[PDB]
C-alpha cells in the first residue's frame, strides 16, 4: 500500500458477489415440528425423535 | 452493504462512519460553553437518544452473559495474577 | 418550571410511541465486523431476526439475539406487541477500546487495541405485519417433490 | 470428545489407563511401606518433598475475595500439602548421623 | 549417600506397587474373561462370526 | 495420442472421474478393504480428515473407533464422519468374518482389549441380516462453537437387536461421564451382560475417588493458567461423585447381595 483508500475504494469491496454471498445473505429456515425451534434443512438434533425420522 | 434490487438509501450508520471517527470536543477550564442556555432536561431526551434500557455488559451482573458471547478461541490470560507486582 | 414541563412532555411524547429503543453496550466486537452483520437484520421481523441469528455461527448474530430476547422481554412490558414487533434501527456504536501491549519480533512493539462496541437497537411495532408461516422445509415443497 | 462442542469439558479425561481405582494405602499395607510415603510416589515430587517445583497460580488459592473466602492452597488441595516429616526422614541429613565429638 | 538411598528407594517401590496394579489387573481381567466365558455359553454367542460352527470345522478360512 | 495424453503421473482433482488410460501406475478406484490406512480424496481411499501426520491420523482413527464401539454413538466432527462411517462398516466387516485372523486385525487396531471382546459378540447377532451401511450419519445442526466444523452423529444401525445397548437413550450425554446412560422407560426392565457392566465400573471406579477430584480441581487451574474463558475457580468445583451419590449404587448392586 503506497496509498490510503478513500471510502469509494473501501466501498467497491461491498459490491462483488464475494462480500454479499459471504456476509449479506439470509439463511433459509423453518420450524422443527418436534423442537419448535428454527432450523435449516439437512440438519437435525441430538434427540431420538429428531434422529429417527428427520424433521 | 445490503440492497435487495431496491435503492434503500444505503448501509445506514455503518460504512462511511467507520473511516474517521470524530475527535472529541474537549472542555476549556472544565466549562461547557452553552451550558447556561440549554435546558437541564436529561440528555437522553435532548438530541433524541432515548433508550428504555441501557443494558451494560461492563457489569458484574452480566459477566455470565459476556462470557456467553465471546468465542471459546478468545483466550484471556492473567486470570489469576498480573505481570506487574500489584504489591508495589 | 419550564424544563420540568419539557422533561415530562418529551418523555410522554416518546413513550406513547409504538417504538422501543434498547442499547446494549460493550458488545465485545469491533465495529468493522459486528456492524456488517447487522445490516442483514436492519428491517426484519423479530420472529425472523431471532431466527436468522440463532442459525448463523457468527458472533454479531449471537450478540443481537441476546438483545432480541431481552429487548422484547422489556418491550412486552411497555405494551408493545410480542408478535408484530420489528427492528427499526439496529446500529453499531463505536465504543471503549482497551490498549494491550503487543511484542512484535526484533524489539518492535505495536499496541493491539482490544476493541468493544455499543449496540443501539430500536424495536418498532408494525401494525399490519403478517408473520409468514415457517413450517414447510424452505422450498423442498417443490421442484424436489414430483409434480402432483 | 463426545461433546459436539469441545471445551474444558467433554474432553474424555483418560481415553486409556482403564485399570482405575487403585487403593494405595490398602496396597501399601501389603508392601509394608509407610502408607504416607507410597501415596507420595504417585504425584509430582514437587507436591510432597521439599523440591524445586512449578505451581499454577489458581492452584495457589486467592486472597479473601468479595465473592469467595480466602481459599488457601491446602483446604482445596489436601493431598498436596507437603509432608515435611516424610521429607526430612528421607531426604535431609540429620545432625544425629554425623555427630562426632 | 542418604539421597542415593532415597532415590533408589523411590524407584524400588514404584515397581513394587506397579507389580500390584498390573499384577492384579490381570488377576481381575481373567475374572472378566471367566464371567464372559460363563455368560457366552448360556447365551450361545459363539463369538465367531455370523456362520455356524460348520464353517469352523473345515479349518479352512471357510 | 499413442502415449496417454497426460503421461504417467498427474493429480486430477477432487471430483474427477477415473478416466482409465493405459498406464504403469496403480490406482484402486475401489475401497472394499476393511480397516485400511488409505486416507485421501481419491476413489479407492476414504476421506482423509485433517491431522498432524498419517500416523497421528491413524491414532485419531483408533480412539474414534474404540469410542464408537464402546458406546454406540460418537458425535464426530467434519470429515472424520464420512471417514468413520466407513470404519463402522469395516468393523462389522471384521466382526462378521469371525476368523482369528480378523479378530486380531482389529486387536491391532483398537487401543483397548475389551472392545475387540465386545465387537465380535454383539455385531454378528445385531447385523446378521444387514449386509452394508451399518453406520447412520445424521448431521447435528449447530456448527461447533470452536470452529465452523460440522458435527455429524454417526450411530450404529439397529440397536433393538443388540445385547449391550438394548434400549438406551442418547438424547443427552451422561451427567458426570462415569455414569451409565439413561434408558428408555418403556424398556426399563433390562439387565446387561455382566462382563460389559462389571468392567465399566472398574474403569469408572477411578473418577469416584478423591485423587481424581484433585485432578479435577487441579485441571481447572491449568485451563485458567492457559486462560480459557468461563472456567470456574478450583475453589467452587465440588466433586462430581460423592458419598450421597454413593448410597444409591452400592444399593443398586443388589444383584450380588
Ligand atoms: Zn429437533
Amino acid at each position: 500500500p503506497k496509498r490510503k483508500k478513500n471510502p469509494m475504494q473501501l466501498r467497491r469491496k461491498t459490491y462483488g458477489l464475494h462480500f454479499k454471498e459471504r456476509y449479506l445473505k439470509l439463511e433459509e429456515w423453518y420450524f422443527c415440528p418436534l423442537c419448535a425451534e428454527p432450523k435449516k434443512q439437512g440438519e437435525w438434533c441430538r434427540r431420538e425423535d429428531c434422529r429417527q425420522i428427520k424433521p | 452493504f445490503t440492497y435487495t434490487q431496491a435503492q434503500m438509501y444505503a448501509r445506514y450508520r455503518t460504512r462511511s462512519r467507520f473511516y474517521k471517527r470524530p475527535e472529541k470536543m474537549l472542555k476549556a477550564y472544565n466549562v461547557s460553553p452553552n451550558l447556561l442556555r440549554l435546558p437541564k432536561v436529561k440528555p437522553g431526551l435532548l438530541k433524541g437518544i432515548y433508550t428504555d434500557e441501557k443494558i451494560d455488559l461492563r457489569d458484574r451482573e452480566r459477566l455470565e452473559l459476556v462470557e456467553s458471547i465471546r468465542h471459546p478461541k478468545e483466550r484471556d490470560f492473567y486470570q489469576d495474577h498480573t505481570y506487574h507486582n500489584q504489591w508495589i | 418550571m419550564y424544563c420540568e414541563r419539557l422533561e415530562t412532555e418529551l418523555q410522554k411524547a416518546q413513550d406513547q410511541l409504538p417504538q422501543y429503543s434498547f442499547m446494549m453496550k460493550a458488545v465485545p466486537s469491533a465495529w468493522k465486523k459486528l456492524d456488517i452483520e447487522l445490516s442483514v437484520l436492519r428491517g426484519l421481523s423479530v420472529r425472523e431476526a431471532m431466527a436468522q441469528c440463532k442459525l448463523s455461527p457468527r458472533k454479531g448474530h449471537m450478540a443481537v439475539f441476546r438483545a432480541l430476547e431481552v429487548a422484547q422481554q422489556g418491550a412486552e412490558g411497555k405494551g408493545l406487541d410480542k408478535e408484530h414487533l420489528r427492528i427499526a434501527y439496529i446500529t453499531c456504536m463505536p465504543g471503549p477500546t482497551d490498549k494491550q501491549v503487543d511484542i512484535r519480533s526484533r524489539g518492535y512493539y505495536a499496541w493491539k487495541t482490544k476493541k468493544s462496541s455499543h449496540l443501539l437497537l430500536t424495536l418498532a411495532e408494525d401494525p399490519e405485519m403478517v408473520l409468514p408461516d415457517r413450517t414447510a422445509i424452505p422450498y423442498a415443497s417443490l421442484m424436489t417433490m414430483k409434480r402432483a | 470428545y463426545n461433546s459436539f462442542e469441545r471445551g474444558w469439558k467433554d474432553k474424555t479425561v483418560h481415553p486409556l489407563d482403564r485399570r482405575g481405582r487403585f487403593n494405595l494405602d490398602e496396597a501399601a499395607a501389603e508392601l509394608q511401606l509407610d502408607e504416607a510415603y507410597v501415596a507420595s510416589l504417585y504425584k509430582p515430587l514437587h507436591y510432597t518433598y521439599s523440591m524445586k517445583g512449578q505451581r499454577y497460580p489458581a492452584e495457589q488459592g486467592r486472597t479473601s475475595r468479595p465473592g469467595s473466602l480466602a481459599a488457601s492452597r491446602d483446604r482445596m488441595f489436601p493431598l498436596y500439602r507437603r509432608n515435611y516429616k516424610l521429607n526430612r526422614e528421607l531426604r535431609v541429613l540429620d545432625h544425629r548421623r554425623i555427630s562426632t565429638d | 549417600e542418604k539421597r542415593i538411598d532415597y532415590a533408589k528407594k523411590m524407584h524400588r517401590d514404584r515397581r513394587l506397587v506397579e507389580q500390584l496394579r498390573t499384577h492384579e489387573f490381570w488377576g481381575w481381567y481373567m475374572k472378566l474373561q471367566r464371567v464372559r466365558g460363563r455368560w457366552c455359553k448360556e447365551h450361545g454367542v459363539s463369538s465367531r462370526g455370523v456362520y455356524g460352527p460348520a464353517v469352523d470345522a473345515a479349518e479352512l478360512w471357510g | 495420442g499413442r502415449p496417454p495424453p497426460v503421461m504417467g503421473h498427474a493429480k486430477r482433482m477432487r471430483f474427477a472421474g477415473v478416466d482409465d488410460n493405459p498406464s504403469v501406475t496403480h490406482k484402486p478406484w475401489d475401497t472394499s478393504e476393511p480397516l485400511m490406512a488409505d486416507y485421501g480424496w481419491e476413489r479407492g481411499k476414504l476421506p482423509k480428515f485433517r491431522a498432524r501426520s498419517p500416523f497421528h491420523r491413524q491414532q485419531i482413527a483408533r480412539r474414534m473407533v474404540t469410542e464408537l464401539i464402546r458406546k454406540d454413538y460418537v458425535i464426530v466432527g467434519g470429515a472424520r464422519a464420512p471417514a468413520l462411517r466407513i470404519l463402522a462398516d469395516h468393523v462389522v466387516e471384521l466382526a462378521k468374518a469371525g476368523d482369528t485372523d480378523s479378530r486380531q486385525q482389529l486387536a491391532y487396531f483398537l487401543h483397548d482389549p475389551l472392545m475387540v471382546d465386545k465387537a465380535f459378540d454383539e455385531y454378528p447377532r445385531r447385523f446378521r441380516d444387514m449386509n452394508a451401511k451399518y453406520a447412520m450419519m445424521t448431521r447435528l445442526k449447530g456448527r461447533r462453537r470452536s470452529d465452523n466444523v460440522a458435527m455429524y452423529f454417526v450411530e450404529y444401525k439397529n440397536r433393538d437387536m443388540s445385547d449391550n445397548h438394548k434400549g438406551e437413550d442418547y438424547t443427552a450425554g451422561p451427567e458426570r461421564f462415569f455414569l451409565p446412560p439413561r434408558i428408555i422407560e418403556t424398556e426399563k426392565g433390562i439387565q446387561r451382560p455382566p462382563h460389559m457392566q462389571m468392567a465399566f465400573d472398574r474403569w469408572a471406579s477411578k473418577f469416584k475417588t478423591e485423587e481424581f477430584h484433585h485432578w479435577w480441581r487441579l485441571r481447572h487451574a491449568k485451563l485458567r493458567y492457559w486462560g480459557v474463558r468461563n472456567v470456574p475457580h478450583p475453589s467452587d468445583v465440588d466433586p462430581l461423585w460423592t458419598e450421597k451419590e454413593e448410597e444409591e449404587w452400592h444399593n443398586e448392586m443388589l444383584a450380588n447381595t
